[PDB]
RNA sequence: GAGGA
């Protein structure tokens, strides 16, 4: 995205999203003209990762931890999931 | 394909702008140049009237006049007129004209008149072996005689 | 501010359709797309700035129009084909009789 | 292959052209767009006859954009390429599986598997022919070329060429 | 803008409609979607060969779509096709199957009574697709067998044969002879059989509207485009509804490729047809009666596409009968009674904002270079250059303002001024003269004022209403309504060949008091009234 | 013309069109007790000859279809008896105009 | 809902009021062709009043005492007295006037004289009296035969069909009867002379610009007339805010009225709420 | 001042009549989501930020957080929050395009859960205009319309001026007696 | 077939305030496009103004078509048109 | 003689209120609701199943189906209507849209 | 939710 006119390899460039266009901040040049707004079971292997999730949600439920808690223990066992080094472990040992 | 199947566009009713029908009409290198330059003759001569208020070089020669008549950018015409000069191999246009009434003559679909006339061969297998079109539509000897007759008329101007 | 179609008929019981034209396309979403002449549907793929266009599936790569609509419309017909519903747009008179 | 054509054009006149003459500015776009101009319906558009008597009927003013649009008809001459058609040629350039022939207006390629076995490539060559067991065939040499494929792409038609068969190769 | 295209441009004067053929549904894709894997190759958040563009459209502001690449906002998305593992019913349409089923040989799939029968000899005849297949079917709704040969006694090819009498449950079709679920696949040969005359015959069309093209074997798949996703947070992006339920379509049918190639126990089969169906089903319409929804994950059932449409809002009157439009505003109005009867006072900061493009002509281009002179604040100056080619130029960002210099026909796109014509609605509208044109005047003051006698007609009154004013773009789009919507044109209504607008309230109170015949005003009074008639001709 | 006081066998009915091309028509006799044409509300209705319907569909430039149509079952069309495909001309009284004639082709 | 039927009923070329499809609703628009901006109510004088008050209004003899005009308004008027060639005139358009009598009797039963209508002749009266001055002592300067010619005439003028048959002549004739009925009630010999006493010149200039504005008022080939209705009869139905039934003061008339019968009447409804049935 | 209202006196205005305070309050907090996703409340620069909202970041300070007191206008930056990608781009939260006025007072605090969270609100003043609405207490719904200075007005012998011009056509037609009688 | 003869026009002398209002539309359009003039301006400057001008006196050679239901359609130029309006 | 009475009808309920409305308004709409040979409402069952256009029948009520149907009977829509042009975004045949001048 | 009218 560059402005044909002006020509500098990093654009200085602005949005300006209250008309929806893109300009060359330099030469003044519009880039593009329509600005979009936006603002506004068994067969995945995600059988036992939900299970997981299920587990770990009731134990938060317990435990009384905060949701920022559960994404990072559910990230966390999402990041290990499966591994030999794991090789089992219970999987209530790696729930907790 | 090369063997009598072309598209809508090139149908036998080729009607004219008059809304007419009337028989496709294509050229062989036997009309192709002596035409080009005719029509050339018409174009400069509009080009000087609403103004006022061997072959091979009558060719290029001319060619760059009518270039002069022309927008000139058209040099691929100009290509098209040395394919002519180089392949096209009739004069006098009473001489084609003769041949064309004498194809007339052999009930042939236009497409194989020009067939003939474009191409310089000398027996009728060769002409099989061009034109699986010109085959059997009429005896191989005809064929060859007016494969003969052209050579009679392949004479180069 | 929309546009509604309560406005559309008053503009209309006054006559002034260059002026409801203007309205509903270059107003809002004026869109340009491709046709094709035999199929009679979107899917031309208009390799544009190398004039290629191409509706296969008719195999057609000469026959072909470029029109002008509401994106909104492009986007219905889009709609009625994902529903199996073909809007076969033809930019002529169907008389051949 | 060559045609006489009777065809029709859809010309947009800006409106600055609205002269008492504008059939003037016409019939001046009419040459320069359609003599020598390639299509894939009618192959290129050679020369046009009967530069006086043109159909020039009426315009019609475009809702917006105020230019005017003219139906002119008009009849002309074609040259189209067809499969399986026997030609001659020249190449222009030289190409490691084949060579370019320039059938006249168009160029024609031959392709390496489109050449009989005897006819090899030398690339040492300058320039690099394609030499056969009896013809070493180069840039102004004149090949008897059959056209067996055709492009119909709008505004660029493609041919190809081919001497494998007989009474091809040199003319 | 758009780039430059070389096809002839037209007007499209015919839609003709009709059923797809899913030869030609493959015909057209351009890729087979596999899996329902959205877009992360399991990791890069780049896309997967498998749904969501194995090139069928730019999502990310890269062209790469499938070499047309068009950039975004031009590529009008190229669809997708799916294969279905067992053909299934078109929600739509299963009414009109059942109808139909009734009316064939469940064999020989000929017409269940025909010919010779007058009533059918009438029906035949009869026009009106609809109506006639509506008394085909009438007469077809009770036979039974498939009447081997007719009365005279004369010979048809009837393979005599008695057919059910079909009834519709859920997504399927029961028939009970003198019992059993008809198939999908069955009825779909059926349908293969039945002629190339006599679905004419009635109804179907040869070439557009084949019976079988009714049940679904291939499916087109929507580009992004239809069905984009929104990015309401910034690492991920939630995907369209649609796209969950195109999921779920494949994850099913998926299965049931599972289930057949790899072993049948027979009847689970069904078990997850039907789910397949029904998925297919509410897709194209979740509203199905006597059903369940298809919720999606929140309780909040999906919006399938018959629902993308239903009226109000869905596409046809909330974005094509009607749509949201530029180059407009909105405001409290205030009377005024200094305002010529079609004047409008848009007030100031309103005018600095809605545009109009003039042509540069040697006729302003000295007052257009003025204008432009006077950069987008100061009011009687531009926003935008358009120079030919249409590439504008804000002037809020060219350091050298003043210094361009317009050349014949560049576009200039000054601040409203006084006079342009623009037109003024107060919605609701029921009337012509709900919309007028007006000349604008250009005030202080946010309200939009305007005369007083011009609010009948809107129906109108200062207790807080607003309405919005429409700026035509064009010469004619202006000379349109100062020719035709003007307000004095309106002064006499065709409703009821009476004049719709007159002298009201405080005017028309006064008026009658100051004519009374006790009145009487002294010399200066009398002068200054004079004075301030515009016209008076300046005779005491 | 068949006048029938009281109703029809249906199987009688059946033998209506039994001998082309002449036509038998029906009418039960409480139908016929009062004329409906010299009501108020009905106005002057004359059937057109043939070439009178070419000469209209030239002058108006239509086809059959685009006429105002009127059932073949109409009380009127059938005290006049008309065939599908007769058009009949209307001249009633308007207020606009004093007089108005319209046309409806007998669908 | 009204909208939407009414979409696109158009006025085309030839007058005729046609669907999209083409098919003809109105073969002209409004049974008269006149747009409904250019109408108002005027007066037609010979349907009303009584037999010999219409003959003393309209009646002319020169033969015979009694309504014989007076010689004074008109210059001609003392030898046309006893005169044939225009006693015969006379004669045939009052004939004609008791055919119009005879006829809107017939058209408007009760005999209401008030009618809107195009060009409003009254007005075009007064003010070809005022650009004249009309001194009502001099001798009109007009005779007979120029006054009937001139109204017959002028009803040759009034197009509103241009078509060459007589389907087009007949249709024309019917368009343009009333009206016609009003003009020549409204511009009979006796009363111009007698009340509007113009001059020659100034009847020439009413004769003209009576035709001019009728030109003027004929409604315009293109208009959309179907939506036009619509909204026409929608609008005052909102304006109908008591809208359900006001017997309450008779409910002898308990009959509905308002939207809720209107709304009964668009969708043909066939359980009316209040099915009644007058008899004379 | 008529169908319906009316004229307000301009110098009363001033005086301060019908004056009032307006405030809002903005919210914002850190990241929701994400484990390394976390949102940060900082002063952004241009350090591959790539997101920057073309507004006016100068007014807050490295906490991302304007000091209480500070005007205010347009679109300027309030809270200066920015989002790892996971060099990181903006995600402020400018304050309404339309409006302006002065930072009343900031509170910073933790969310329930322990996520650090701003709350911020603008204050300001909005005088009556020509055209705010105003009502008596029965049903007059009216807004202004036009001004008038002082003298302007009418103004009664004892040197009295209204500030409240409503025409008389309001009314009978409404019949609000309790109008009148409560004047 | 498919036009009529320049006799038997059967629609009317004058000219639609449609046809008028569209006519000076496009004929403004064309005048900012830098059209010809074919009437002295008076330092007029709007286009429309000088659109009116021109055809005050007919000075408009413009192009589009009438149409009857059918298809059929007659060609008036605004000379032939009566602009009574 | 039914449309008769059905012009009489709607003419009572307009002018009972004592609001007036010029006859050709009423009349045209009578007219449009005979012209079928019956009283055809102007219920989407009415009007709106007769055969106009396909997307002039689908903007107003049961819009899916009146697809459906549409694409059934593989009918043709011509376009020539105003809502069609509407939705193609097309100058509608209409007033402004509809003449002659030429050259 | 809000909601003015
Ligand atoms: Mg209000
Ligand atoms: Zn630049
Ligand atoms: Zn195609
Ligand atoms: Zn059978």
């Amino acid at each position: 995205l560059t402005c044909p006119e002006c020509k500098v390899y990093p654009p200085k460039i602005v949005e300006r999203f209250s008309e929806g266009d893109v300009v060359c901040a330099l030469c003044g040049l519009v880039l593009s003209d329509k600005l979009v707004d936006t603002r506004s079971v068994m067969d995945k292997k995600d059988n036992e990762v939900q299970a997981a999730f299920a587990k770990i949600t009731m134990l938060c439920d317990a435990a009384e931890l905060p949701k920022i808690v559960k994404d990072c223990a559910k990230e966390a066992y999402k990041l290990c999931h499966d591994e030999k080094t794991l090789k089992g472990k219970s999987m209530e040992s790696i729930m907790a | 394909a090369a063997t009598l199947q072309l598209g809508q566009e090139f149908q036998l009713k080729q009607i004219n702008h008059q809304g007419e029908e009337e028989e496709l009409i294509a050229l062989n290198l036997s009309e192709a140049r002596l035409v080009i330059k005719e029509a050339l003759v018409e174009r400069r001569r509009a080009f000087k009237r609403s103004q006022k208020k061997t072959r091979e070089k009558e060719l290029e020669s001319i060619d760059v006049l009518l270039e002069q008549t022309t927008g000139g950018n058209n040099k691929d015409l100009k290509n098209t007129m040395q394919y002519l000069t180089n392949f096209s191999r009739f004069r006098d246009q009473e001489t084609v004209g003769a041949v064309i009434q004498l194809l007339k003559s052999t009930g042939l679909h236009p497409f194989e008149v020009a067939q003939l006339g474009s191409l310089a061969c000398d027996t009728a297998d060769e002409a099989k072996t061009l034109i699986p079109s010109l085959n059997n539509k009429i005896s191989d000897d005809e064929l060859e005689r007016i494969l003969k007759e052209l050579s009679n008329l392949e004479t180069l101007y | 501010l929309r546009f509604g179609e309560m406005e559309r008929d008053c503009m209309i019981a006054h006559g002034a359709a260059s002026f409801l034209k203007e309205r509903l396309m270059e107003a809002s979403d004026a869109f340009r797309v491709h046709i094709c002449g035999i199929c009679g549907l979107m899917t031309v793929i208009a390799k544009l700035n190398h004039n290629q266009f191409e509706c296969k599936g008719c195999d057609n790569k000469i026959d072909i129009y470029q029109i002008h609509i509401p994106y909104a419309a492009k986007l219905l017909f889009q709609e009625l084909m994902a529903m199996n519903i073909t809007p076969r747009l033809y930019t002529d008179r169907s008389r051949d009789f | 292959m060559f045609f006489i054509k009777d065809l029709s054009l859809n010309i947009t006149l800006h409106p600055s052209f609205f002269g008492p003459r504008m059939k003037q500015y016409l019939k001046t776009k009419l040459l320069e767009e359609v003599e020598g101009s390639c299509t894939g319906k009618f192959g290129y558009i050679l020369c046009v006859l009967d530069y006086d008597n043109i159909d020039i009927q009426r315009g019609r003013i475009l809702p917006t954009d105020g230019s005017a649009e003219f139906n002119v008809k008009y009849r002309a001459v074609v040259f189209k390429p067809f499969k399986g058609e026997v030609v001659d040629g020249t190449v222009v350039s030289c190409s490691q599986h084949g060579f370019e022939v320039q059938v006249g207006p168009m160029k024609v390629f031959v392709t390496k598997h489109l050449m009989p076995q005897d006819l090899t490539f030398n690339a040492g060559s300058n320039p690099p022919s394609y030499q056969s067991s009896e013809d070493v065939i180069t840039i102004k040499s004149r090949i008897r070329v059959k056209i067996e494929g055709c492009i119909s792409q709008v505004s660029s038609i493609h041919a190809i060429g081919s001497i494998k068969e007989d009474y091809l190769g040199a003319i | 803008g758009q780039q430059y295209s070389s096809a002839p441009l037209r007007t499209v004067k015919e839609v003709q409609f009709g059923l797809f053929s899913p030869e030609e549904v493959r015909a057209i894709s351009v890729a087979k979607i596999r899996f329902p894997e959205t877009m992360d190759e399991t990791q890069t958040r780049a896309k997967i060969g498998g749904l969501n563009d194995p090139r069928l459209g730019s999502i990310d502001r890269n062209l790469k779509c499938q070499t047309c690449q068009e950039g975004m906002n031009e590529c009008p998305g190229h669809f997708g096709h799916i294969d279905l593992a067992k053909p299934v019913f078109h929600v739509g349409f299963i009414a009109k199957i059942k109808k139909v089923c009734e009316c064939v040989c469940m064999h020989c799939g000929k017409l269940l009574l025909d010919e010779h029968n007058e009533l059918m000899r009438q029906a035949l005849a009869i026009k009106d697709s609809k109506k006639r297949f509506a008394a085909i079917w009438t007469l077809c709704k009770t036979k039974m067998v498939c009447e081997t040969d007719v009365p005279s006694l004369v010979s048809r090819g009837g393979c005599g044969n008695t057919q059910p009498t079909i009834r519709k449950d859920g997504l399927k079709l029961v028939g009970s002879w003198k019992l059993r679920v008809l198939s999908t696949e069955e009825i779909l040969n059926i349908f293969k059989h039945i002629s190339v005359k006599d679905f004419t015959s009635l109804g179907f069309n040869e070439v557009f509207s084949r019976p079988e093209w009714m049940i679904l074997t291939c499916l087109p798949v929507p580009p992004p485009p239809v069905r984009p996703s929104i990015s309401f947070n910034e690492s991920q992006r939630g995907e369209d509804d649609l796209t969950f339920k195109l999921a779920d379509i494949l994850k099913a049918n998926i299965s049931l490729e599972t289930l057949e190639h790899n072993g049948a126990p027979h009847h689970a089969i069904e078990e997850a047809e039907s789910l397949l169906q029904f998925h297919v089903a509410t897709y194209m319409d979740n509203d199905i009666a006597g059903q369940p929804q298809a919720l999606q994950k929140s309780g909040r059932p999906v919006k399938s596409i018959r629902a993308r449409l239903k009226g109000k809002e869905g596409r046809i009157r909330g974005n094509l009968m009607g749509k949201r439009v530029d180059f407009s505003a909105r405001t409290v109005i205030s009377g005024d009674p200094n305002l010529e009867l079609d004047q409008v006072g848009v007030p100031k900061s309103i005018a600095k904002t809605l545009t109009y493009p003039e042509v540069v002509t040697p006729y302003n281009i000295d007052r257009l270079t003025q204008l432009v002179r006077n950069g987008p604040n100061e009011h009687p100056g531009a926003k935008y250059v358009i120079r030919d080619s249409g590439d504008r130029i804000d002037l809020r960002y060219s350091k050298r303002a003043g210094d361009i210099q317009l050349q014949y026909g560049w576009k200039v796109e000054r601040h409203i001024m006084d006079n342009d014509p623009v037109l003024f609605n107060r919605q609701p509208s029921l009337h012509k003269m709900s919309m007028m044109a007006h000349r604008v005047k250009v005030i202080p003051y946010s309200t939009f004022r305007l005369n007083l006698s011009v609010t009948s007609p809107y129906n109108a009154d200062f207790d807080g209403d607003e309405m919005n004013l429409h700026v035509p773009q064009s010469e004619e789009t202006r000379a349109e309504l100062s020719q035709l919507c003007a307000v004095p044109l309106q002064i006499v209504s065709p409703q009821s060949n009476k004049p719709c607008m007159g002298i009201v309230q405080d005017t028309l109170c006064g008026i009658r008091k100051l004519t009374l015949r006790d009145t009487f005003i002294e010399l200066d009074q009398v002068l200054n009234m004079l004075y301030w008639v515009p016209d008076w001709d300046g005779v005491i | 013309i068949f006048v029938y006081q009281n109703n029809i066998t249906p199987s009688a009915m059946k033998l209506v069109p039994s001998i082309p091309p002449a036509t038998i028509e029906t009418f039960n006799e409480a139908a016929l007790v009062v004329n409906i044409t010299h009501h108020e509300l009905v106005p002057k209705h004359i059937r057109l000859s043939s070439d009178e319907k070419r000469e209209l569909l030239k002058r108006y430039r239509l086809k059959e279809s685009q006429l105002p149509r009127i059932q073949r079952a109409d009380p009127v069309a059938l005290y006049l008896g008309l065939k599908r495909g007769e058009v009949v001309k209307i001249i009633r009284k308007s207020e606009t105009s004093g007089r108005y004639a319209s046309y409806r082709i007998c669908m | 809902r009204l909208v939407k039927a009414l979409e696109d009923i158009m006025v085309h070329y030839d007058n005729t009021t046609r669907n999209s499809l083409g098919n003809v609703i109105q073969f002209i628009y409004g049974e008269d062709g006149m747009d409904a901006a250019h109408i108002e109510k005027q007066s037609l004088d010979t349907i009303g009043g009584s037999d010999a008050a219409f003959e003393k209004r309209y009646r002319v003899d020169l033969l015979n005492t009694d309504h014989t005009l007076d010689p004074s308004l008109l210059e001609s008027g003392s030898e046309i007295l006893g005169d044939l060639k225009l006693q015969v005139l006379l004669d045939e358009e009052y004939k004609q006037l008791v055919k119009d009598r005879k006829f809107l009797r017939e058209v408007f039963v009760d005999g209401e004289a008030n009618w809107p209508l195009p060009v409003n002749i009254r007005r075009i009266i007064q003010n070809a009296q005022q650009t004249f001055h009309i001194d009502h002592t001099k001798p009109s300067d007009l005779t007979i035969k120029d006054i009937v010619l001139g109204v017959k005439d002028l009803q040759e003028n009034l197009l509103v069909l241009r078509g060459k048959n007589e389907i087009i002549q007949n249709a024309q004739r019917d368009a343009v009867t009333l009206f016609c009925c009003l003009l020549r009630s409204r511009l009979a010999t006796r009363r111009v002379l007698q009340e509007y006493r113009l001059t020659k010149q100034a009847f020439d200039w009413v004769l003209s610009n009576i035709e001019a504005q009728f030109l003027r008022s004929v409604v315009h080939p293109g208009e959309m007339v179907g939506v036009l209705a619509a909204q026409s009869i929608g609008e005052p139905a909102t304006q109908m805010t008591l809208n359900t039934f006001h017997f309450a003061g008779v409910a002898s008339k308990k009959v509905t009225s308002g939207v809720p019968r209107l709304k009964e009447i668009l969708n043909v409804a066939k359980n009316m709420k209040t099915p009644s049935l007058t008899v004379y | 001042n008529q169908e319906d209202s009316m004229i307000m006196n301009q110098s009363s205005i001033d005086r301060g009549l019908f004056r009032s305070l307006f405030f809002r309050s903005y919210m914002d907090q850190e990241k929701k989501y994400g484990m390394s996703i976390t949102e940060t409340f900082e002063k952004p620069q241009r350090t591959n930020t790539l997101r920057m909202k073309h507004g006016t970041y100068d007014k807050l300070d490295d906490d991302g957080l304007i000091a209480p007191g500070v005007r205010v206008s347009g679109e300027d930056v309030i809270i200066g929050k920015t989002t790892p990608i996971s060099s990181k781009r903006d995600a402020s939260t400018p304050l309404r395009s339309t409006e302006n006025g002065i930072v009343d007072q900031v509170l910073v605090t933790t969310n329930q859960d322990g996520l650090k969270f701003v709350k911020v609100r603008v204050r300001t003043t909005k005088i009556p205009q020509i055209g705010d609405k105003f009502a008596s207490r029965h049903g007059q719904k009216g807004t202004i319309g036009i001004t008038y200075r002082r003298e302007d007005m009418p103004f009664t012998a004892e040197g009295i001026v209204p500030d409240l011009i409503i025409n008389p056509h309001a009314i009978p037609s409404r019949m609000t007696v309790a109008h009148l009688i409560e004047c | 077939e498919k036009a009529i003869p320049k006799d038997q026009r059967a629609t009317t002398p004058y000219m639609t305030k449609y046809e008028r209002a569209r006519i000076l539309g496009t004929r403004a359009l064309q005048i900012s496009m830098n059209a010809p003039v074919f009437v002295d301006l008076e330092g007029e400057t709007d286009p429309l103004r000088i659109a009116m001008k021109e055809l005050a006196e007919k000075k408009i050679p413009l192009v589009i078509r009438r149409y009857l239901p059918d298809g059929s359609f007659e060609d008036w130029s605004v000379e032939e048109l009566i602009v009574d309006l | 003689a039914g449309r008769a009475a059905l012009y009489k009808e709607v003419y009572n309920v307009i002018a009972s209120d004592g609001s007036y409305v010029n006859y050709r308004h009423m009349a045209l709409l009578v007219d449009v609701m005979t012209t079928q040979g019956g009283l055809t409402s102007v219920t989407r069952h009415g009007f709106n199943r007769s055969n106009t256009g396909a997307l002039m029948r689908c903007s107003f009520e049961e819009t899916v189906e009146i697809l459906f149907e549409a694409g059934a009977s593989a009918e043709l829509d011509d376009c020539r209507g105003v809502s069609e042009n509407v939705i193609l975004g097309q100058m509608a045949p209409i007033g402004t849209g509809a003449f002659d001048v030429m050259i």
